[PDB]
RNA sequence: UGAUUAAUAGGGACGGUCGGGGGCAUCAGUAUUCAAUUGUCAGAGGUGAAAUUCUUGGAUUUAUUGAAGACUAACUACUGCGAAAGCAUUUGCCAAGGACGUUUUCAUUAAUCAAGAACGACCAUAAACUAUGCCGACUAGGGAUCGGGUGGUGUUUUUUUAAUGACCCACUCGGCACCUUACGAGAACUGGGGGGAGUAUGGUCGCAAGGCUGAAACUUAAAGGAA
């Protein structure tokens, strides 16, 4: 078990090299979401492209949020999502060649990991009742 | 470097030339023009050899006389697992070294357990006995019961007479050991827990069953 | 286990070794392999009913020579295990505080002057830990903290 | 474990190491509660609240007087009345360390809980 | 449309990667066994000695060639990977995993284990066997090593095809280990009598001696043992 996190600073104001306006932050958020990214690859596009820290720290709030102000929600959230595809792509590979028995372990580490966000969720209810996991 | 005036003259009364090259870390041995003995230049690979698998001196050029021989038994590829194969390895050496000791003694050899082989000189009376002593041992069978069979043997070649008998009226190493022949079922076992790659779904918690 | 000519060669394979077919039954051992296999057997019959303080008497050596004694031995031993062991070479195992027993010891007869092992460390492992005193009996103490029975609770309030 | 429970088994192994210096996070406003009335008997010195935005830290200097600090797990009620029984109790003697009681007037040791007569819970205890 | 952080808790993305992790396919190596073609000629195996066995229809050895099955030597380490059992030829594909880097994202989703779930009519085989150490909530370290990262500025490098290095030194995060250190209650595939080493026996339960056989109802042959 390993520490590799990033450091979020300690201040929390734009960093005044910031010459730009927190509006065409906004408007790059929205035209990145529209062409089609998740808010992490969103956010990683922002800090390294056009020198945005964190949108929460110099827009208003964090960017699931931009974007449910915006009108893009996400249809299921982005960490269940991804589990989703990733445990979908074990099993295409499972019923391809069914003598990868470390892929079968690894599909019911996925499964478990994609059965307590999805239990989290429906008790926060972010996804309704009645969703199943396929 | 401090042994090597020794290796040579050890190798001058043979006529063989030798260098110790220390800038790559090589040992050579060279046939000169005043070398009459032409096999005598495999004797002095065999020391130089020795020299580099960390045998002392004064028992590595015991090899330059003509009973006696080098072997390199390999015990590397016997075993599956890492702890069988490392308490064998050390029931070959023995509690307090007394197997290996009491092997070097029996067969009049020299052993060296090292890594995953087992180097030896010696005569080769001895390196045959080593070499079937260490496999077996490296299989199931204790290498205390062949010290057993090799004091009786010892005291069965020390008596003029019993020399054209087969002594295996006298060893214990026959034991009749192979009384396991199971009798189960397979009522199961024969074709049954067919394999599936995808598992079943989780008992879901209580409050899962409520929402 | 239960045959002793075996046994007995092989616990006494390194001083034969040392003192030298070959020979090892007794009534062909000569001189010193004969008085120190006899030595050997001796205190090997002698530790299962004698006192432990009273079968093993180590020689009455002065202090600043068993201490170097000690000093140079276990430099003896740990040249002898350090090259062996950056070699491949597999030695038999010690326990913790013993000196291995290697052919300088069973040439010397180091181990009537210097003994198996500093039974003074021995000692002060072996003996436990000093453990405080007891304060409290009310509840048990975990890392989560002291946790207070509830039969005690009422019992108490 | 706990997050007091933790903070006072660091401030604890941590003197009986023999530092003169302790570094605990996270903080919160019950720990730092707990420290403030164990140095207002005086087993702990002078201790800084180091806020960065995530939990905040403490840095408790501290000298050698204490022994054993700790919580009790079951938060259990106590009256004015049965807090003598409770000191006598889980303490080492008759007047040795104090008891901290979570009460309506704030977190305090017991003879001050008595002192101006209130009750509460029981929140752990030092000496 | 109408409240917080962003835990040196956790989850997910991303980047360069790391490994004898796994699956399929492929490529290779010399061995062993068989076969074929020569060459030559009485032995060759094997053993402590022999023997079983092969052999002038030519064994064994030598040379060329071909196939079959198994394995992946040396490099192989107190090293690497995997949840464990385990994992070593090349190359490709398929998914996966880990640490690290991060001024990315979600916002308590978390830890623990009764239950349960996954992995672990034909040719026949081993397993353990001398061993060890003081335990956990716990402090500093030291030398080495493996993976990532940051800085330093010298040598191997090199250049206007796209990158990708190796070494040295410091720092740092995380691993399999090793050598020391300081400080703590550490209690509230089943079936069992109680030490070690002996000693003694008018009890109970068994074994156990005779004494030349022949040969006893028969003082009895022949042959033998014993001297």
């Amino acid at each position: 078990k390993g520490i590799s996190s990033s450091a979020i600073p300690y201040s929390r104001n734009a960093p005044a090299w910031f010459k730009l306006s927190s509006e065409s932050v906004i408007e790059q958020i929205v035209k990145y979401a529209r062409k089609g990214l998740t808010p992490s690859q969103i956010g990683v596009l922002l800090r390294d492209a056009h020198g945005v820290t964190q949108a929460r720290v110099i827009t208003g709030n964090k960017i699931m949020r931009i974007l449910k102000s915006n009108g893009l929600a996400p249809e299921i959230p982005e960490d269940l999502y991804y589990l989703i595809k990733k445990a979908v792509s074990v099993r295409k590979h499972l019923e391809r060649n069914r003598k990868d028995k470390d892929a079968k372990f690894r599909l019911i580490l996925i499964e478990s990991r994609i059965h307590r966000l999805a239990r989290y969720y429906r008790t926060v209810a972010v996804l309704p009742p009645n969703w199943k996991y396929e | 470097k401090t042994i090597w005036n020794d290796v040579t003259r050890a190798l001058d009364k043979h006529n063989i030339a030798c260098v110790l090259d220390l800038v790559e870390g090589s040992m050579t041995v060279k046939t000169t023009r005043k070398t009459y003995d032409p096999a005598i230049i495999l004797k002095a690979r065999d020391l130089i050899k020795l020299l580099a698998r960390s045998v002392p001196f004064p028992q590595a050029v015991k090899i330059l006389q003509d009973d006696m021989a080098c072997d390199v038994i390999k015990i590397g590829n016997f075993v599956t697992n890492k702890e069988r194969f490392v308490k064998r390895r050390q029931r070959l050496v023995g509690p307090n070294g007394n197997t290996l000791k009491a092997l070097e003694l029996l067969t009049k050899c020299y052993i060296l357990v090292q890594g995953n082989t087992v180097s030896a000189m010696g005569p080769f009376k001895g390196l045959k006995e080593v070499r079937r002593v260490v496999e077996d041992c490296m299989k199931n069978i204790h290498p205390i019961y062949h010290i057993k069979e090799l004091m009786i043997k010892r005291e069965l070649a020390k008596r003029p007479e019993l020399a054209n008998e087969d002594w295996s009226r006298f060893l214990p190493m026959f034991k009749k050991r192979n009384v396991a022949r199971k009798k189960p079922k397979k009522i199961r076992n024969v074709e049954k827990k067919v394999y599936t790659p995808f598992p079943p779904a989780q008992l879901p918690r209580k409050v899962d069953l409520e929402i | 286990q239960n045959d002793l000519e075996l046994q007995q060669f092989l616990r006494e394979s390194h001083l034969l070794s040392a003192f030298n077919g070959i020979v090892y039954q007794d009534d062909q051992v000569i001189g010193k392999a004969r008085s120190r296999t006899l030595e050997m057997r001796l205190n090997r019959l002698s530790r299962v009913n004698g006192h432990q303080d009273k079968i093993n008497k180590l020689e009455k050596v002065p202090m600043h020579i068993r201490r170097g004694m000690i000093d140079k031995h276990v430099k003896r031993i740990k040249k002898y295990e350090q090259e062996a062991a950056e070699g491949g070479i597999v030695l038999s195992k010690v326990k913790k505080g013993q000196f291995r027993k290697i052919e300088s010891t069973y040439k010397k007869d180091i181990e009537r002057r210097i003994g198996g092992s500093i039974k003074a460390r021995d000692k002060e492992k072996a003996t436990k830990r000093e453990r405080g005193l007891k304060i409290s009996s009310v509840g048990r103490s975990t890392r989560n903290g002291l946790i207070v029975s509830k039969r005690d609770i009422a019992r108490i309030s | 474990s706990s997050v007091l429970a933790d903070a006072l088994n660091a401030i604890n192994n941590a003197e009986k190491t023999g530092k003169r210096q302790v570094l605990l996070r996270p903080s919160s406003k019950v720990i730092i509660k707990f420290l403030q009335v164990m140095q207002k008997h005086g087993y702990i010195g002078e201790f800084e609240y180091i806020d960065d935005h995530r939990s905040g830290k403490i840095v408790v200097q501290l000298n050698g007087r204490l022994n054993k600090c700790g919580v009790i797990s079951p938060r259990f009620n106590v009256k004015i009345g049965d807090i003598e029984k409770w000191t006598a109790n889980l303490l080492p003697a008759r007047q040795f360390g104090y008891v901290i009681l979570t009460t309506s007037a704030g977190i305090m040791d017991h003879e001050e809980a008595r002192r101006k007569h209130v009750s509460g819970k029981i929140l752990g205890f030092v000496y």
